[PDB]
């Protein structure tokens, strides 16, 4: 019991630093995106506006990085009180101390505060003419910032109601089941699939095209792939993989995006496909149903058709009867026709009667 | 006469049921090759089924019976069978005899089914067999 | 029993106001197009025809929005009827509100009579060139005519025969089961699939193809994808996903029609593939006669190569014996061959009888 | 008795009919495309060679017309014997009556002996520069010659073992099975899929590149995609919707065929969908040897592995007990690891032994 | 001690066994659930793994005997349950004492296995049980 | 006991063999990769340097003909003593004799020391404009070269566990099961199906590139399609089956590549629908422990449900007695859509209570 | 009354269950056709649910009291049922009698709760009955 | 002889069937290896097919003849076995010996079958046997 009390406690302060992190790491790419967008147009980036906005995300990143760190110390807590060690140093293994590292420089890129430039070049698509320009250095800072949305899985993962209930571990335990992201993932598309993939792309839809705009943005003196409207057609045909080329990447960068577009929909047809076909199949109570409708509207046909077989018989015998030929041969053949009826409604009723009882 | 091919594949395909080779049909081993393929007759009607082509009443199907059995299962489709099944769903009470209520009743699905009756009671017994439903039919 | 007759004699009205409202909509919605086509070269938007037309398909809206109100009337009756209530403010939730200022909304907009213009500039594909051009605005009011074809999916949910049968409905409700639209979608989509993906695709198509051409036939000096069997071509390229690019949308209502049409392409593939796989399977007794008749087929090749070994061992023998050696070894290597197949075979019969027990 | 030996001797009549239908209709076809090709620089429509080669085709078409007829008639015959009528009358319906001249209609559309032309309009693609010329009439005549293949299917299905067998009819009827062409397609995409799926795209390649090279050789000096290894790639990048874009269709024609390519692409990968997800399942047979197999290989990890923890424990404890720290800390970290693995080994050993029972 | 919410969460899940509210969980009990959960516990092995957490060997499992359960289960990992496992594979013949034999025999996959045996017999009996074991281990 | 021995050294110098093959065909693909980069700039082909490098490339093929030689000759042997044999001319049947000399074909194709030009004229694309160049004979034999990947399939095959392990095979003998590549490939793909994936696909994507970028080089003034990240961009959105278009191949040798490129995307398109199919799938351990869980909730769903229909139902009386009006119609309307989530709720939990019942 | 064509729809749907055209649905026919719908029903929970609408209590559903289960099914919810189930998820001890301990717990998911028992309580018994449940309700 | 990697692997797929370690492979863990590898073999079928490599008779398989069945088995194809079947299907009767009409009609599929007959008959018992069928195979 002096486990328990403190493994919660520790618990609580562990989801609370990845609400905080995720809260800073949002704020650090919204405040980003803000001064990507204004530092184009509504001024330089030798102003003072760009100054303060790079310090907020420069401020940012800094307490996002003292919450990483204070989350992994929890978690190093979580390890001692788990395997009942004593020394800190026992926790820290090489993946890891790896982990960490990688972390902490995935939430360290950053724009840094002050005017820093590099000679961009790009081949110019359709036309193969060069274009040179002087890029500034804090876009090729300010892309990398989306590598904050792991975060997200986090959040999604630590706030989870089965990782942190007592009941729901205890079951989990008793058929050794590990919580891990991918259970959580199978979870969510086995619950909600049409909803977790229409958030999941059309996030990313904007993602996408955000990037390809700000990256064509400077080889680009006709606003065709530079604006966001643009970009994000773009984005769209490659996804679906139509690849029409009017919109064709001019930079290494849009064309690395608009690769990833084109994989990420490859493997996203692939999970529509297996929604889908999950989401035609009838359930067992609606199968039972539909076949018991079927079962009566078969047996309606058949008498039916059976009423029709004998009135068609008799009408051709009262005609042969009747000294005549052309009605008698026209009643004929419609009296085949209602056997051949007969048949087909007899066969269906036939196969549904073995659907139902190989079913049941 | 059937020429050599035609009776040749006709004593494979009746050697396929006939496993023992005495030249006779039971009704287990039909039930045998029945079950094979995956239905599951009950003996009542396997008996009913192998009386149908049985001509002398020996209770197994010698050569020239399966002969007629083939002849009239090669078509794609039999008026026989169709007209006998439908006489069945015809009579709802299952007795063998329709009587002109279910006659009027599969009718509405006056005078047109009492002269139906008139001319199909052949034997003049009140009801209509399936002798004279065949009788009609044709 | 006083609720029974009732309750019909509101299910008829509510079905005889659905078939109105259908015919009603689809009648604004084909002079919509009749007046589209005529007042491009026929006559002008100031003409007494286009007035005519115009005055048409607004006395159309009216009765629609009239007979969309009638319907919701009964539709409140039916609440009442139902759940045993006696005032009708108890029926008004604020989903059901919406929904009738939904459908209202929709039923309302369509060409309203009068001459209004507005300047459309838009960016010409493969050269960005900009064009602009004094639009009608009663093109932007004629696209979203097509939004009544919802009236068509109510209209096949209350035609339904389970959805008013007292019997179907009897089954249903033994079981648990609610008769929304999806229920219709699903029994039809494992009844008659491909005759529902023909009909909506193709039905579709020409829904597309009319929004595009009548969207850039406004932007189009060359007659390409503003002909009716141009944007007939470039609608078909995009929903298959092949989008070969020399007739690409100029306007954004082009673009946007050719995304919705390569998502729902994208879609549709889905519905392509578990089809086909459904189609494909055999069925019990068709896979019981398939592997009866392979059974035979494995045992007379058995019987024949067994024949093969022993008359390849024989005649091998007697060359042997007969002092003789290129025919002995010739005759050795056609026996080891004829033991392979034998194997072949045998492994191939045993496979059967294994799949054969597996199933029964 | 009487009439199994008629109902023979029209099967084999039936059969060697089809037999020599097909056989014309290929030779028609052959020579269709045989002058086609030398029409166009070898000679000129006026020539002898062009009159002898269209009147070779024309007098095969006859010969196809009677083979075709006469078919029908023993048709009839057979459906004579086997509804066992007497007046030819009764078995002329109005669907049969249809497709006899469906099919004759089809089998006589062939060029006619002599010179006629039309005038031929196209609009070439990415310029969209009209383009006239003299064309031909025998070129809207030679390509509905390929709907002759029907006779393909025809063959194959009244050549099929199972569809004259009198066993296996005997087993097909006894199951209540229609021994329709789809059967027989379902039985072949169930034996070998890969070859049937082989050989009618393969098969099919070549008949759409000529077809687009034969249209398009009227509108096209730059010998682009009038070209057959030009078509041919063109065809090939439509039906797997890559559309690259620079060899795009400049007549109906072309745009037709591409047209019906790429549905017949987007209906094929389905079937490549279906087929591929059918040959990665591993058989019983199989599944069970490599669940033996990997149930060996569990039990030789958890045992090295229990004696990686004994080990790992024991040197901890020994330089624990050896007043050591530094290599004590090491050998603790690596027994939690060892503990670890171990844990890892046992849950994939109990998940096999959970599938191995839930297969058994 | 535990605090509300961690004592509230706790007995929720012992009711969630405790299906007759009595306090504590008997085998029958646990063996419905686990029936539920989709796997077949032999009576034999339920009693075992139930005497595992039973401190007074009552037969049964009361709320503090649950919660040492719990607070032994919650961990990602337990060292004890993966030791066990580990004894239990050490002994080939079931007898629950592993001799030298089978250590020399797993340690294959001289001196080193003669000093394990002389450093892990506590009570000098000649041969290692699972609690001279768990001493080793930790 | 004669034979066991001489079979296990035979499968000991025939995994060794095959072994020394691999890497000398590897050598002799990279040092042909080495030599065709550096004769573009850093010398030309009548250099000493590239004199040094094709004889390098050809005495490593005569060493790889000689080891494939000695590897057919050991398998001969093993032949021999599986089937008890005494001449080797018993094992030399057709099929054989056809597959060492291809063998020995492929791998006997490479540069040949010395200087050989031909005339190489193509048409470009988006222009159509020919280009000739004098091109070296060694490009035509560099690239069928990439043909010697076959010994990695050999050499993984007779590397493999089950291949060789004696339990192994008794096991698979028990079951009669061949131990074909197939076999090792579907296990391959039913234990690590993305791992291959990744490997077969990022491996083949750097040989198509750099195929397309060897063979475009020589028709390529502007160094678009024929720069490595140019080509492998060209063949990463032909797989994808996106084609763009600003890149397509002007030679027949890069046309087949992305023919071929696009062939083995409409391939792998299948595999990736398949095996996320098969991912995210919920095992019997996973599906039970997520059922549980979610009967949890869904009863304590109820309870609330429930507990709201009664405090509904208690405040609509409350109000109606006390002389109110309006909040009483309000919480009729509130206890009626407590009683139709109250419904909605209960009829889940007989869905979810009803599937458990089905799957245990 | 019900029209023409309503009665023929609702006696072809009380034929559904009405196999033997007896006139009255026997419990074994409902229990064979939820059987033919793919349920499990037991005995007791068949009686239970065939003397729901079983005003007579003869023990068979004839066609008025079918009539009057349909004109309670037909509609999309059923209060009465909905109501049925509320209480019976109440009774936790499932004896058929709420007691202020269960209403006092699931409110909790002191004055308002004791108004509750005051004006539900109609018999004045001490507790609260499925008639007084269904009283308060409506 | 065998070497030691080879004795050791082939003792360790001995032992995989023998699991009590006595040495001998009774029929008994045969068929419990066969049932867990999916199969179903009778009782006389197992002993028939375990009766193949016992040399001497006792019943049971000691190391040297699973070490043939090994070494007979190892090899892709084996002609035993495929000699043994064919003899088997060649004897449609069953009685184990082929006489000249199986023969005679197998061949279907006059001097050339009697000279078989004459140079495969060995003892000049007037039939064929299995011993004269190995004789003529090889
Ligand atoms: C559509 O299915 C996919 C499968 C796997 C993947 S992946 O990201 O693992 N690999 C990947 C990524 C980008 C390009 C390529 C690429 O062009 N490959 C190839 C080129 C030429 C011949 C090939 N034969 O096989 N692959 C070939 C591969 C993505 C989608
Ligand atoms: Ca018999
Ligand atoms: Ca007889
Ligand atoms: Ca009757
Ligand atoms: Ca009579
Ligand atoms: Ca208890
Ligand atoms: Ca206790
Ligand atoms: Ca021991
Ligand atoms: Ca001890
Ligand atoms: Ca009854
Ligand atoms: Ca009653
Ligand atoms: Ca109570
Ligand atoms: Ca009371
Ligand atoms: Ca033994
Ligand atoms: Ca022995
Ligand atoms: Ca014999
Ligand atoms: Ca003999
Ligand atoms: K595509
Ligand atoms: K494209
Ligand atoms: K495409
Ligand atoms: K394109």
């Amino acid at each position: 019991l002096g486990a328990l009390r403190r493994r919660r406690a520790l618990f609580e302060k562990r989801k609370r630093l990845s609400d905080y992190a995720l809260i800073f790491g949002m704020f650090g790419i919204v405040v980003m995106v803000i001064e990507t967008e204004l530092s184009w147009g509504a001024y330089d980036k030798a102003s003072l506006y760009s100054l303060a906005l790079k310090c907020l995300i420069s401020l940012s990143t800094i307490i996002l990085l003292g919450l990483i760190i204070v989350y992994h110390a929890r978690e190093i807590q979580l390890f001692m009180v788990d395997n009942g060690a004593d020394d800190w140093r026992i926790a820290m293994t090489y993946e890891r101390i790896f982990f960490i590292c990688l972390e902490i420089l995935v939430c360290a890129i950053h724009p840094i505060p002050g005017n820093y430039t590099f000679t961009w070049t790009a081949r110019l698509a359709f036309s193969y003419a060069p274009s040179t320009t002087t890029a500034d250095v804090d876009i090729i800072l300010s892309i990398p910032m989306f590598l904050r949305l792991y975060l997200i899985a986090r959040v999604m993962l630590l706030h989870s109601k089965l990782f942190t209930d007592a009941s729901s571990r205890s079951i989990g335990a008793l058929n050794k089941i590990n919580f891990n992201t991918r259970f959580v993932m199978k979870t969510l598309m086995t619950i909600c699939p049409g909803t977790v993939l229409l958030v999941f792309s059309i996030s990313l839809w904007i993602i996408a095209a955000w990037t390809v705009r700000a990256c064509e943005r400077y080889h680009d003196q006709q606003d065709v792939t530079s604006n966001f409207l643009g970009a994000m057609w773009l984005i769209s045909i490659t996804f679906l993989s139509i690849g029409y080329g009017d919109m064709v990447p001019n930079t290494y960068c849009g064309k690395g995006v608009c690769l990833l577009t084109g994989i990420m929909g490859a493997g996203c047809t692939a999970l529509v496909v297996a929604v889908v076909a999950r989401k035609l199949e009838l359930t067992k109570a609606e199968k039972h149903v539909h076949n018991f409708m079927m079962d009566i509207q078969y047996t309606k046909e058949m008498k039916e058709s059976a009423a029709r077989v004998l009135q068609e018989a008799w009408m051709f015998y009262k005609h042969t009867r009747r000294k005549e030929s052309h009605a008698a041969r026209r009643h004929q053949r419609k009296l085949l026709a209602a056997i051949n009826a007969f048949r087909q409604v007899r066969l269906k009723h036939r196969k549904l009667r073995e659907q139902v009882n190989s079913m049941v | 006469q059937l020429t050599e091919e035609q009776i040749a594949e006709f004593k494979e395909a009746f050697s396929l049921f006939d496993k023992d080779g005495d030249g006779t049909i039971t009704t287990k081993e039909l039930g045998t090759v029945m079950r094979s393929l995956g239905q599951n007759p009950t003996e009542a009607e396997l008996q009913d089924m192998i009386n149908e082509v049985d001509a002398d009443g020996n209770g197994t199907i010698d050569f020239p019976e399966f002969l007629t059995m083939m002849a009239r299962k090669m078509k794609d489709t039999d008026s026989e069978e169709e007209i006998r099944e439908a006489f069945r769903v015809f009579d709802k009470d299952g007795n063998g005899y329709i009587s002109a209520a279910e006659l009027r009743h599969v009718m509405t699905n006056d005078e047109e089914v009492d002269e139906m009756i008139r001319e199909a009671d052949i034997d003049g017994d009140g009801q209509v067999n399936y002798e004279e439903f065949v009788q009609m039919m044709t």
